[PDB]
This record gives C-alpha cells, structure tokens and sequence, in this order.
C-alpha cells in the first residue's frame, strides 16, 4: 500500500535516480544487492520477493545505451530487476522530435508494459515520480510521450515531476530553449505537481553553504534526492502530521494549471559550519525565505505567495513550528496574495534526514524541505520564451526538427501556450 | 551500438588515417598483432565502435583503405600498424590519379568505386546499429578530393539517415606543393557542401604553426602534423566510446553545430598543447586548458577566429573535473570576447564531458568552431581558381578526362554561394 | 609495374644511353654483367629473367654500326639483349631525309617489333624516355620516324622526350640549323614533354662548378642521367611525396603545345669544393634560379615562370622545402605569370644521388632536379631560326635533302610551324 | 660494312697510292706479306674498309691499279709493299698515253677500260656495303688525266649513289715537268666538276713549300710529297674505321662540305707537321693543333686561303682530347678570322674526332677546307692553256687521235664556268 512508480528519463533523470536510489537503500537499511539484514517502512519504493530481497519500484529510460550501462555495471547491478533498465540503440541529439516522434516511438511499448508491470504490484499506488532533463532530447521528447500514454492509461493517479530546467547563464546546449518550450504542453497538460530545478542555483547554494569551491554533478544530484525522500517522508515513516501525496497537492495547487512551485531544502550545510550555529526550528524555517536557498534562480520578492508546505522531518515539534510562522507572517519582504488568508500547510515527521556516507552534507537533528508556491517563478519562463525568441526569429535550428517528423506550427502553439502560463501566474497575483 | 564506418583515401587520408588507428588503438589497449593488451574494462565495453571482434579475441578496424597507386597500401601495410587491417579492405589501382580530379572521379576512381562500395556494404552489414561514416582526405591532388567525393555521393545516396562525418586536410597558398590544388579542392567543395553532415576543415598551415609556434618542434614532419589531426579526431568520438558527465553523440554534436543545413564546415583544435620542455611549468587545469583551447594558434585551420563570429563552439572534455568550473568557464569565455559570437544565438556553446581522459593527460579538450571566419579558406582557394580559370592554363588534363568547362563554372559558382552564406551571418 | 621503355638514338642518344645504364645499374646494385648478388626497386628499368639476370628495357638505334658496335664489345657487351641493340649498314650522313625517308625507312619495323617486344613484358607501362640529337641526321630523322609510329601503337602512353640542341656559338655541323628545325613537328605533334639540352651550357656548368677546365662528352652525359635519374626516382624509390610520370606533366604542361620546360640539377659541385660549403635545401633550391645552372643558353629572367617541378632527393624534408620556395617567391627576379599563383609543384624521395665512381661530381646527401616551364626558352629558338634563314635564302645545303626524297616545301613548312611555337611562348607570358 | 674501292691511275696515282697503302697498313698493323701482325682489336674490328680477308688469315687489300705502260706496276711489284696486291688487279697496256689526254680517254686506255671495269666489279661485288670509290691520279700528263676520268665516268655510270671521291695532282706554273699539262688538266676537270662527289685538289708547288718551309727538308723527293699525300688520304676515312667522340663517314663531310652542287673541289692539309730537329720543342695540344692547320702555309694547293673565303671547312681530329677544346678553337678560329669565311653560312667549320691517333702521334688532325680562292688554280691553268690554244699549239696530238677544236672550246668554257661559280660567293 502507499506505493509510487519511479520513472527515471535521458542522461539527468537517470543520474539524479542513481542518486535516489543510493539514498532510499541507506535510509530504509538495504543493502546494494537488493537485501536487508537485522515494519514496512520500505514499501513505498520497494517490492519485497520471498528471497528477502527488495527490488525498487522503478523504471530507467534512455534511448541511447551508455549511461544505463553503467548502472547495469556499478555497485547498483544487483538491486535493479534486468529490464526495467531499458535502452534504446540511438541517442535522441538533445533533438525534441527525435525523442518524441521518431526514436522513441520505438521503446514506449516495452516502457509502458514495464509500467503495468510494476502497477500491477502496487496495492493502493499513491503516484508517479517522474526525474528528467528540459533540456534533453530524451529528457523533453521521451518524458512528454511517456506522459501522453500515463495521462489515458492511468487518468486518475498523481504525476509528481521533477524537472532540471534551463538557467540564466549556465547552459550546455544551444537548442535547450527549443526543448524546454515543446515541454510546456508536458507540464501543463499532463502533470499534476511540477518542480522545476536550476543547475546555477545549486552551484550557488553549493559554493555558500557546503564550501565546495568547483562541485560536479553529483554533488547537485544529492540535494534533488533529499528534497524526494522529504516529499515522500510521510508516505514512508510516522510523523505527528503526515502529509498524504494529495494533500499536499490539496494544499498547494490553488488553481489546476497553478501547479509549478519553487523548492528550497534547510539546513544545507557543511559539517564544518554545523557545529558553530545551533540549527534550530526556527533557524531553519527562516532560511527556507531567502533567495540564496531558492532552487531557481528567480527572487521570491519580486513575487507574492500563494501557499507554503513546510514539510519538516527530525527532531521537530509543532509548538516551535507555530512559533516559527508567526515570525515568517511577521516580516513584510515576505508577500502572500490576499486570497490565501491561511498560507502554510504544515508536515512533521519523526524521522531524520539520512547522510550519505561519501557526502558533502553535514547530520543534522532536524530538516525542512519548503514547496512554495508562488508567483517570483514566471521570472525563470520570462528568462527562457527571449532565448527561444532571439532563436526562432531566424528559424535558428528548425530544420533538424521539421527533418525527424515535428510540424513547424509546434514552435508558434508551444510559445503561444507558455505565454498563456506566464499570463496565468501573473493573472492570480492581483 | 553506434558502430562507425572509417574510410581513407589518396596519400594524405591514409596517413592521417594510419596515425589514428595507432592513437584509438593506445586508447582501447589494442595490440599491432590486433589482440587485447589493456588494463581497463572501459577499454572493451565499446571496442565495437571501431573495430570488429574476431577469432581468438582478435580485433580488426573497420577502415576501408582506399587508393588509385599501391604505393600507399604498401606504405601503410609495412607500417607501425599495417597488419591490424583485413586484407581484403585495403581495396586498389595501379595507375594514380595523376594529381587530376576528374581521374579519381570520371575514369580511374569511377572503374574502382565499384569494388569499394561493396566492401563498405560488408562492414555496414556487420554492424549492430551504424551511427555513420567516418571519412579522412585532402582536397589537393586528385585520389581524396575526386575520388573520396565520388565516394561520399555513393555512400550518402545509399545511406541517407546515417551521419556523414569528414576530415579534410585542405589547401593554403604558403603551404603548397601542386600547381592545380585551386582547381581540385574547387571541384570537391562543391560535393562536400551539400553531402557531408559535418566537414572538420584542416590546414597544413595551420598544423605548422602549432609545430612551429606552441610545440617549438624544429623539423616537424607529416607523422607530426597527422598526430595533431588524429588526437581531435579521437576527440569528437569520444562520448560514444568511453562514460561522461554529458555524454554527446555525432549527431548530438550536429544538432548543436549547424544552424543552417549547409553552414557544417568546422575549424577543430585540442588542449593541451605544450613544448616537451615546458610541460612541467604548467598547470592542466580547466581555466589553463580553455584558455588555450579559445586561442587563435591553437585551431588547425589558417583562418584566424578574430576575422568572424562563431555560430557554434562544441568544447568535447575529457577527466575528472566540475561541471561549475566547465560552465563557469564556458560562460566566461562568451561574454568576455562577446564581439566575436553571432548574438542571435543566445548561448553558443556546447560542452561535453567524458569520464576518460587520453592515456597519459589528466585532462584534454577537443575544440570544434563552426565560425563565419571559414569564408577566408573558401575565398583564397576560389581567387586562386580563377588566375588559373581566366585563361583556361592545365584544362586540358581535366577536358582530356571527359569532363567540362561548364562543370569548373558550376563548381566555383557553388564556392561562391557558400562563402556568401557564411558571410550573411557575420 | 611503372615500367619506362628508353629508347636511345644516334651517337648522342646512345652515348648518353651509356652513362644512364651506367648510373642505373650503380643505383639498383646490378653487375656491368647484368646480374645482382645480395624489393622490385629496379622494375622501372630492367626486366628479371629466372637466372637472377636483369636485362634492361631499352633500345639502342643507330643506322650505322661503329658506337653500337662499341657497347656490343665494351663493358656492358652482356647487359643488353643482342637484338635490341640495332644497327644499319649506312650513316645518316647529318641529313634529315637519309635518316626519315630512306636509310631509317628499313630498319623502323625492326625498331617496332624490339619496342613492342618490351612493351608486350611491361604489366603497366608509364611511358618512353626518348634519347637524341636535335643536329643529326639519325637524331632528327629516325626519331621523328619512330616518334609517328610510336604516337598511333601506343597513342595514350607519354612520351618524355631528351634532346641534344644545338649552342648560340658551339655547333659541329654546318647544317645543324636545318635538322633541328624539321625536327620542330616531331616534338609538337608526337611528344608530351620535351627536354631540350645544350652542350654549350653544360661545358660552362662544368668550368664554373666541376673546376674541370677542358671536359669531353663523358663529363656531360653523367650530367644528363643525373636529371633522368632524378625525374625517374619516384617511380624507383620511397619518398614523402612521389610523383607520378602524369601527375609530373599536370602540373609542368600549362596548355597542350607548351611542354618545352628547361632543367637544371643541383648541387653541380666537385668533391674539393663539396667539404667547404654546406649545401642545405636553401642553398640548393636557390642554385636552380641561377643563369649560371640552366642547361641552355638563355636567361630565365628576360622570361616568366609558368610553372616548377622541384624534385628533391635524398635527405631533405618537407618544411625547409616550404621555407625555401618561400623565399623564391620573395625574390622579385624570378618572375611568374599573372595566371599561376601556385607556381611550384614539389616532389621529394629518401633516395640519396648515386655517385658514378670514375666522375667529376662530388657525392652529397641531397640533391635537386629543377625542371621549369618558362617563356624564356623561346629566345633559344630565335637563335637558331636566325641560323635558318641565313642559310635557306640562299638554298645553301638544300640539293642533298631533296637529292634523298624531301619536298622542298618541307623547309617553308618546319620554319612555320617553328614560328607558330615561338609565338605561342611569347603569347602566353602576358 | 661501308668498304672502299680504291683506284691508282698512271705513275703519279700509282706512287700516291703505293705510299697510302704502307702507311694505312702501319694503321692497320699489317705485314708486307699481307698477315696481320698488329697490337690492338681496334686495328682489325675495320680491316674490311680497306681490304679483303682471305685464306691463312692474309688481308689483300681492294686497290685497282691502273696503267697505259708496264713499268710503273714492274715498280710497284717490285716495291717495299709490292706483294700485297692482288696480281690479278694490276690491269695495264703495253705503249703508254705518250703524255696525251687523248690516248688515255680515246684510243690506250678506251682499249683498256673493259678490262679495268669488270675487276672493279669484283671488288664491288665481294663488298658487304660498298660507301664509295678513292681514285688517286695526276692531272697533267695523259693516263691519270685522260684515263682516270674515262674510269670516273664509267663508274659513276655503273654506281650513280655511292661516293666518288678523288685525290688529284695538277698543274702550277712554277713546277712543271711537261708543255702540254694545261691542255690535259683543262680536259680532265671538264669531267671532274660533273661526275665526282669531292675532288681533292693537291699541287707539287704547295707539297714542295711544307717540305722547304715546315719540315725544312734539305732533298724533298718524290716519296715525301706522297708521304705528305697519302696522310691526308689517311685521315678523311679515318671515322669510318676507327671509334671517336664524333663520327663522319664520306658522305657527313659531302653534306656538310658541299652548299652547290660544283663545289666540291676541296684544299687538304694535316697537323702536326714539323722539322725532325723541333718536334722536341713543340706542345701537340689542340690550340697548336689549329694555329697550324689554318695556316695558309700548311695547306696543300698554291691558292692562298686570304685570296677568298671559305665555304665550309671540315677538321678531321684524331686522339684523345677535348670536346670543349676543340669547340672553342672552331669558334675563336672563324670569330677572330670573319673576314676569311663565308657570312652566309653561320657556321663555317664542321668537326669530327677519333679515338685512335696515327701510330707515334697523341693527336692528329686532317684539314679539308672548301674556299674561293681555289679558282686561283682553274684561273692559272685557263690562262696557260689559253696562249697554247690561241695558236692551236700541240694540237695535231690530240686530233690525231680523233678528237676535235670544240672539245677544247668546250673543255675552257667549263673550266671558266666552274672558276665564275667560286667567284661568284667570293
Ligand atoms: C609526461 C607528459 O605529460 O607527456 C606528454 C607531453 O609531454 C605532451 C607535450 C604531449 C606529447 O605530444 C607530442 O610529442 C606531440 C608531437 C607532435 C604532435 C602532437 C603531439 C606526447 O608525445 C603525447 C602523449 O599523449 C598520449 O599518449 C595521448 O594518449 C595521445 N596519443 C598519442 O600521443 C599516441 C602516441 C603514440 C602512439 C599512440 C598514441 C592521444 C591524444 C588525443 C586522443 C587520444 C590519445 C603525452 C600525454 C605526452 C607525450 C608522450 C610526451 C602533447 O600531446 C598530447 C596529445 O597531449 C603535445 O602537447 C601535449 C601536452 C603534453 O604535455
Ligand atoms: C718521335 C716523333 O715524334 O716522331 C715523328 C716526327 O718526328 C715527325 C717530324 C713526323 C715524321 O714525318 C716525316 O719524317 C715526314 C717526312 C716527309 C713527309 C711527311 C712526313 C715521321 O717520320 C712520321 C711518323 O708518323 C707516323 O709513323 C704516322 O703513323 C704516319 N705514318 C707514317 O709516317 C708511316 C711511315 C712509314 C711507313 C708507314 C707509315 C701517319 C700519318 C697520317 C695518318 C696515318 C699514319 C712520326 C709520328 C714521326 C716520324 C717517324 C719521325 C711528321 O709526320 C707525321 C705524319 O707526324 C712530319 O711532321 C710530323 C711531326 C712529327 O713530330
Ligand atoms: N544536476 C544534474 N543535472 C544534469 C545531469 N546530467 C545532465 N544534467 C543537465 O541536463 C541538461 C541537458 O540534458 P541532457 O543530459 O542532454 O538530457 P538527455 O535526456 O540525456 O538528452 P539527450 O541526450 O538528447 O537524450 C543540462 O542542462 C545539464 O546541466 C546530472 O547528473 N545532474
Ligand atoms: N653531350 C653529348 N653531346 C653529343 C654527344 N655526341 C654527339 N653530341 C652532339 O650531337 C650533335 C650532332 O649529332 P650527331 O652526333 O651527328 O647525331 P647523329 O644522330 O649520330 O647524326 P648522324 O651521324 O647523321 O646519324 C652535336 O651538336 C654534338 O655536340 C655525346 O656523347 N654527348
Ligand atoms: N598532413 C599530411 N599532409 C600530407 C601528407 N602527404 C601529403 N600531404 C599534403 O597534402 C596534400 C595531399 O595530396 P595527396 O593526398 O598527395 O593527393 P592524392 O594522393 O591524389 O589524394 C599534398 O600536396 C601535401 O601537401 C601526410 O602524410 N600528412
Ligand atoms: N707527287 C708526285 N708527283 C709525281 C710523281 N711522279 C710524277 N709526278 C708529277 O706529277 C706529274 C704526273 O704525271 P704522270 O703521272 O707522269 O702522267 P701519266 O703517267 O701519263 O698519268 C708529273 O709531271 C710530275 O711533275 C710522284 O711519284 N709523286
Ligand atoms: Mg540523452
Ligand atoms: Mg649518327
């Protein structure tokens, strides 16, 4: 009961997996081969066969073969069920219509029947996870036909989203704004809770509170994890307010478009740091509303609120949180829209954050993860729909998509529909 | 798994060629017997990129080796690799292309592309899943400029989704040893602008100066200048073979390269390049090795960056490092000399990231700029073309092979009309 | 495979034959006996008979028997095969018409079946190397017989042609003049690269650079297998950048009936001079831009340069040759056509110039054979078209031509087609 | 191969030619017995030019001898080489020609001829490639005059391409042994300027100046004038029987010697020639080689050479030497003597070098030299056989031998035709 489907898509969604997955082994006590010495705690992310070995509930999709390779080689060989690792022969290019069109066209069938597969042992199955790359080929083309086919198949279940998307500056490709704009349809049509992350936010929340001075990828990938066992903490352990995956969307979505909020994690911190400051409830809660903990490099004061979940885990008690948001409505560089008179929804959970062994990040009694709804996020699109502009403008690179099958008109009809989302969170802020 | 075709014509693309089965095979651990001799299991997880796997554990490249003179297969046979390659792929005339275009692709090439095509279908056959064509010639002389370009047209037509991928040592007018280089490379562009997916334009100028001006080599020879040309070509193909931070395919490279379907002629370069005196007095690091990577002397075509934009930079790393700092620098680098990127693009470059750096580096970097500086080389051959065209001087040695006046008009009107588009954008 | 047939006409085409066999045989290591103690290097030159005899492919033609004679009982007498040293029983008498219409009219379809003979033993044949005098009655008048035979049997096959042309002042003939200007059809119409030589020059090259102060023949004609030795040595030997017999004439014949280019070697030293200097590519490529090294007596720089092939050997290397063309091109003394902006093609061989043991020239590590199309050429053929005139408006020698055969017309017609060359040079320089 | 048929006519052809065959076999290293006894292959490789092999290894040389009286053979026979002649090729009369060219060519010797001819078909017939005829004789006095051109006739009839070449004394006014030599040589060269193909004009007066003014001979006789002679004779065949830088048969001196048709009448002379007493003194070098043999001194007809130009002149080297050298001393020679040569014929001298210097010499050369002033000769006979003719002098001789007034009309007038065509380039 209280399962979720893991579906981890492209080079991004796969590498912030296996960091996933490296943590929810550690936090629930099973080992790299899939076994676990000495409450269902684990059920939500584990099946259980008779062996006594506990196979993840996930799937890994990409369309070219070399990164799942290495998964199916690495310490996590043995934990993964052999096909649910899927690949493909031939990379999608970071090309939409590759993903969605003409190489992926190929995998869905084999992906979806994996799906059922693993649905088919859920007993009460709560949602879908969903990691993935804007930028990609994969990431953007796979995840939005994937998602095509779970919205009629499985109509009712929550899609939760987790989506590393396109920075001020920092940026890997040169069509990563052609890709993130086709997504819109993604996000808007087919999902029901989609966090968009920032790689320039996290280099900077790395480089002021772990003093890592050049971090690589895997040091970002540690941080989207702590922020999904945060999320699904509830779902998994006892806590003196357990938030259910549909309260929490309850309590977030104000309006059923309206469902791209900010997330911010606390304390993020050195262990060397960690000794010298006390880390209190209320400290923590405090550094959720800054703009150097904000996982999108957007300023929340250049926005209003719409509503906060402050999901909380540790050692955390619900006098210091009432304490602590009282100060939080207190200050007035913090804006709430004056239609959400309430404006927090509350989670604590008894158990704590778990350490990574080879980690940057210090053991600390009590964490926070805050999901934010708010209106600041329109900055991040208002960013990226002028890249696609400058771009398009010259029908920059539009020939490699018209060539794999894409109708032109999509580039006109997505612009056209993030403008319509960028209308939207500015609309509700009045 | 993304197996890649390897094709080489006339002296220059069998040079270059039989230099790069020396470096890829150092790097896949791979014996001049063709056996297995390497330390890592990386080495053999993607070994099929290249070469074929055969009895007793065996490995045989996958290159077609083509000539219109035997000299050069005996060359390369009797060399420091020759026996790695099948016998039957070394595919040959007897009498040369004369330094004449159209010998190689109206009479002496046109007779031999026959016997060549159909050993490409055997190893496209082999394949599990071809990713493209992987073809090393110079645009001088007549064999790699008229019969590589014959070769190219038969292949595109036979294989059109596939990626068409070549390496062009191509003419300069202070570093040259043929009278009728303006004519040939003239003739072959025309083939290459609309047939080849990506063209990687090399100079031997330019190979000369890295010698000369950043490796203080006294007497560099061609086995110098086809060791520099060789590691980039290494380079591009790099996140096929070995794991990354960010992997980029070929096409993955395309896609980001070429903004317009015909604009995919590119300057390649590498990082590091030292003195083997001085190698000690420098720090690898990212910053170091993009600094050198940007610079002016470190690209392997003579025209120099400073008289263009770039539509595109691909830096392929190879090591362990950040992914901050390659962004960092990435960035940095585009908005410090932002006068020499097109601005309607609005970020230029694209980064890759492999987890193998070469044998003996901590790290490298291969360069690829698809910049509107490239006109120069295009320009130059097209204004010594017409000195020799106005007056019609050595035509009847290309009109004695069939071919026409008309064809040499069309040829250097299509030159033309890609210099034109390239200077558009700048 | 790349077989050359060398066929040696008259006294000056058989004696110079006799220092090209002698300088063949020391560079293959073949005995003056034909055989070879202890690579298919020799192919080029000699058939290879099952005793391990090599036996040369060449001809040897005169139509009278006293210098054939000599090589059948000199040191060389068991190199050749018997019947392709071939001899009349009449000289030409230094007439045109004996050797063209009635002496050499018997021997000729003796000389086709030895040519066809070696020809029908060639696996892929390059060409001819035709040996002669301009001034002779054999050298004029068989040639010029046996090039019109040899340009319908073998019409594809080049014909690389070495001439013996008579001097501004030297001359051992007094109708010399008339023989050389019938011969003017013969290399226009019937050969593809034409290298004429003077006796004049070469005794000055050996004053000035041999310190010799009083030379015979024999201290010329290990000059003229010296330059045949070097057009031939890629077709011989390994080298950085072979040139094929064609690609030499592609890149030397700017249009059909301009293949008269000039030569010169070097370095032209004796061995006490060779110690004393140092004799770099630099050095060497600069001698060949010297009046003082042309092998005929004309200035270069009262022309222009159409095109140069520099063929180096021995120990040289491709960037000091690139250096050194560099600075030619600096010099504005050598001047080119407006036309040919490549100006030089470049061929270099690892093989090392052969020493003939009994000769005046020094041995050396590197050598050079420049071989130059160039506009001045064409005064050496208004010298001696000023030499016919004076004497054919008079008549003077003109009985004994018609006496054997000629049309009188034949003279009116060679002086024409001369001066259709002569303006063809000066045409072409503008 | 290119033999020679050689024909001695009267006292005067028969002592030149008695005297050419000891020294051409001193040559040809042959005994007076007819064997050969020589050091060198070279000697025998061309034996056959000169002579016919025969039984017991005995060479017999291919001489005709000719006479109207006995006694010259009786003293031919009987002489230092005497028995080497065929005995069948002495071919004579009984009652002599009595110093009357009518004899010879009407009556003595038109008796004879039937038997001389069909002997010089003999010889003619055993050649392999007969090159020519070599007739020496006299042109004063009645046999060789009148005879001989009976015989040149006769052969040039039978044989109208091979070579007739002769060797011929005639008259000078200054030593003369007989009254009537101006009308015998004025009926003999009527015959020589139609029939021959060169005329080697030599005279008693310039072969008595070498003796007296060169060799400084006390007692010249008759045996060193033929000496003198038979030298020359020597020398013009010389490329015909021995190696050499250069080579000139016969008919390459003809071509080269003869601009029209009638002018074939050519001036010999031979280098070195010296006083027994200083050839100690003397270099034999070419540059002194030449000073003499363009010396109007050396050469054997009383015409000074500075009276006219020269036509042509060919030097006949023999020895070892340079090419160089005696190229430069052709050109200084005719550059720096301009006004003795011909100005419409650019270059006047012909060359020609053999290997094989005469026995005892280290070089040699042969001077033949066609010039203007030997109408000198004509012109002086014209006028002695004019004061005799004028007043019909001796006549009765000749028309009694059933000649006739017009033949010697015709005779002069051919003789002042012949003088007006030398005169005529002059
Ligand atoms: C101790 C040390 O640092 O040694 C270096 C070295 O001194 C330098 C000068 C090397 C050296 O390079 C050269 O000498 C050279 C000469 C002419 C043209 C090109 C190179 C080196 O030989 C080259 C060699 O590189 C390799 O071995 C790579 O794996 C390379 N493959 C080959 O060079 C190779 C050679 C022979 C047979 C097979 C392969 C490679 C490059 C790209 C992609 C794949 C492989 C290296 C690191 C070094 C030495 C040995 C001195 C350099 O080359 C590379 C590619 O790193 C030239 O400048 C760099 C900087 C290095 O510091
Ligand atoms: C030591 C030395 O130098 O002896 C010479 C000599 O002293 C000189 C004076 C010789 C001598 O000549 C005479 O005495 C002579 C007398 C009258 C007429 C002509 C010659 C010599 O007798 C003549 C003789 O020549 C030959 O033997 C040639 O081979 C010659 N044949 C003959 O003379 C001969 C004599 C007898 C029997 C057979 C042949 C020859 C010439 C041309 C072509 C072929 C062969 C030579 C060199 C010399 C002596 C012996 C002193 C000279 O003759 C020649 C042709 O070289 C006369 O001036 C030259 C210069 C020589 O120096
Ligand atoms: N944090 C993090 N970001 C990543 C990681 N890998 C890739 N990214 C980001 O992903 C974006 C590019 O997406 P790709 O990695 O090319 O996505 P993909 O689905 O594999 O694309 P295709 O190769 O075309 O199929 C860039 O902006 C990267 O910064 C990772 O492991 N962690
Ligand atoms: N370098 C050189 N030049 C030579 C040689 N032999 C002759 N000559 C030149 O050749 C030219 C004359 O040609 P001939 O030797 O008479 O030619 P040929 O073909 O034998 O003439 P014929 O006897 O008429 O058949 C002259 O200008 C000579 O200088 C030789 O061995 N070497
Ligand atoms: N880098 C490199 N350049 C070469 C090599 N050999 C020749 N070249 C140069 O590039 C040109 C190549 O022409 P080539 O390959 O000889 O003509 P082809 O054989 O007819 O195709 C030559 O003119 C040389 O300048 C080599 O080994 N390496
Ligand atoms: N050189 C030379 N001249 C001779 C000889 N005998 C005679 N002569 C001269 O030349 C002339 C020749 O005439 P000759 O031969 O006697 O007349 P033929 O016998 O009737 O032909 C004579 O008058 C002599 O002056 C000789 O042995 N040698
Ligand atoms: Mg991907
Ligand atoms: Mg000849």
């Amino acid at each position: 009961m209280r399962e979720c489907i893991s579906i981890h898509v492209g080079q991004a969604g796969v590498q912030i997996g296996n960091a996933c997955w490296e943590l929810y082994c550690l936090e629930h006590g099973i080992q790299p081969d899939g076994q676990m010495p000495s409450d269902d705690s684990f059920n939500t992310f584990f099946s259980e066969t008779g062996a006594g070995k506990h196979v993840p509930r996930a799937v890994f999709v990409d369309l070219e073969p070399t990164v799942i390779d290495e998964v199916r080689t690495g310490t996590y060989r043995q934990l993964f069920h052999p096909e649910q690792l899927i690949t493909g022969k031939e990379d999608a290019a970071n090309n939409y219509a590759r993903g969605h069109y003409t190489i992926g066209k190929e995998i869905i069938d084999l992906v979806l029947d994996r799906i059922r597969k693993l649905a088919d042992q859920c007993t009460g199955l709560q949602g879908f996870l969903v990691f993935h790359s804007f930028g990609g080929g994969t990431g953007s083309g796979f995840t939005s036909l994937l998602m095509e086919r779970l919205s009629v198949d499985y109509g009712k279940k929550s899609k939760l989203e987790f989506s590393i998307y396109p920075a001020p500056q920092v940026s890997t490709a040169v069509v990563e704004p052609y890709n993130s704009i086709l997504t819109t349809h993604t996000t808007l049509e087919h999902s029901d809770c989609a966090f968009m992350v920032d790689n320039e936010a996290i280099y900077d929340i790395c480089r002021r509170n772990l003093d890592i001075e050049r971090p690589t990828y895997t040091n970002l990938n540690r941080l989207i994890s702590q922020i999904v066992s945060s999320i699904t903490a509830s779902l998994r352990f006892d806590g003196a307010l357990n938030v259910d995956l549909t309260e929490f969307q309850t309590n977030l979505v104000p309006y059923p478009r309206i469902h791209f909020p900010l997330a911010t994690y606390a304390p993020v911190i050195s262990a060397e740091k960690a000794y010298h400051e006390q880390l209190s409830v209320a400290e923590i809660t405090n550094a959720c509303f800054e703009p150097a903990n904000q996982m999108v490099k957007c300023d929340p004061r250049h926005g209003k609120y719409m509503a906060c979940c402050l999901l909380y885990r540790g050692d955390v008690v619900p006098k210091d949180v009432n304490a602590a948001i009282a100060t939080i409505k207190t200050k007035r560089s913090i804006q709430f829209v004056d239609w959400c008179p309430t404006g927090f929804k509350v989670g604590i959970n008894y158990q704590p954050p778990t350490v990574v062994p080879g980690g940057d990040l210090a053991k600390v009694q009590r964490a926070v993860c805050m999901l934010s709804n708010t209106t600041a996020i329109a900055e991040a699109w208002a960013r990226l729909d002028h890249k696609f502009d400058l771009m398009y403008a010259k029908r920059a690179f539009v020939h490699w998509y018209v060539g794999e099958g894409m109708e032109e008109g999509e580039f006109s009809e997505a612009r056209e529909d993030m403008a319509a989302l960028e209308k939207d969170y500015e609309e509700v802020g009045v | 798994m993304r197996e890649i075709v390897h094709i080489q014509a006339g002296q220059c693309g069998n040079q270059i060629g039989a230099k790069f089965w020396e470096v890829i095979s150092d790097e896949h651990g791979i014996d001049p017997t063709g056996s297995y001799h390497g330390d890592s299991d990386l080495q053999l997880e993607r070994i099929n990129v290249y070469y074929n796997e055969a009895a007793g554990n065996k490995y045989v490249p996958r290159a077609i080796l083509v000539d219109l003179e035997p000299g050069t297969m005996d060359s390369v046979r009797s060399g420091p690799f020759g026996q790695i390659f099948r016998p039957d792929n070394f595919v040959f005339g007897q009498s040369g292309a004369g330094n004449n275009w159209a010998k190689g692709h109206y009479t002496e090439g046109a007779e031999l592309v026959d016997s060549v095509l159909d050993v490409v279908r055997k190893e496209s056959e082999s394949c599990d899943c071809l990713q493209g064509f992987q073809l090393t010639h110079s645009l001088g002389g007549g064999t790699g400029s008229g019969m590589g370009t014959l070769l190219i047209s038969k292949i595109r037509e036979e294989y059109p989704d596939r990626i068409m991928n070549t390496f062009s040592v191509m003419p300069s007018p202070k570093v040259s040893d043929t009278v009728v280089e303006p004519y040939n490379a003239t003739l072959s562009v025309h083939q290459l602008v609309e047939n080849t997916d990506e063209t990687y334009s090399i100079d031997n100028e330019a190979l000369y100066d890295i010698c000369f001006r950043t490796l203080k080599l006294t007497t560099p020879t061609y086995g110098d200048l086809n060791h520099l040309v060789s590691a980039t070509m290494s380079g591009v193909t790099t996140c096929l073979r070995f794991p990354g931070q960010l992997n980029a395919d070929l096409r993955k490279l395309a896609v980001n390269m070429v903004p317009f379907p015909r604009l995919h002629f590119f300057m390649p370069g590498f990082a590091p390049l030292t003195s083997r005196g001085s190698q000690q007095y420098r720090a690898l690091t990212v910053p170091e090795l993009t600094q050198q990577m940007f610079d002016s002397k470190n690209m392997m075509a003579a025209c120099d960056p400073r008289h263009g934009r770039y539509l595109t930079v691909a830096a392929i790393f190879r090591g362990r490092m950040s992914m901050k700092e390659v962004d960092e620098q990435m960035l940095n680098v585009q908005n410090k000399n932002s006068s020499y990127f097109v601005e309607w693009i609005p970020n230029n470059v694209k980064t890759a990231v492999c987890d193998i750096p070469p044998r003996g580096l901590k790290m490298s970097a291969t360069f690829i700029g698809n910049s509107t500086a490239i006109q120069e080389l295009f320009k130059r051959i097209s204004e010594q073309f017409t000195a020799m065209f106005r007056r019609k001087a050595f035509l009847h040695w290309y009109t004695g092979e069939g071919m026409d006046e008309m064809e040499f008009t069309e040829a250097e009107s299509n030159m033309n009309d890609l210099v034109s588009e390239y200077q558009q954008y700048q």
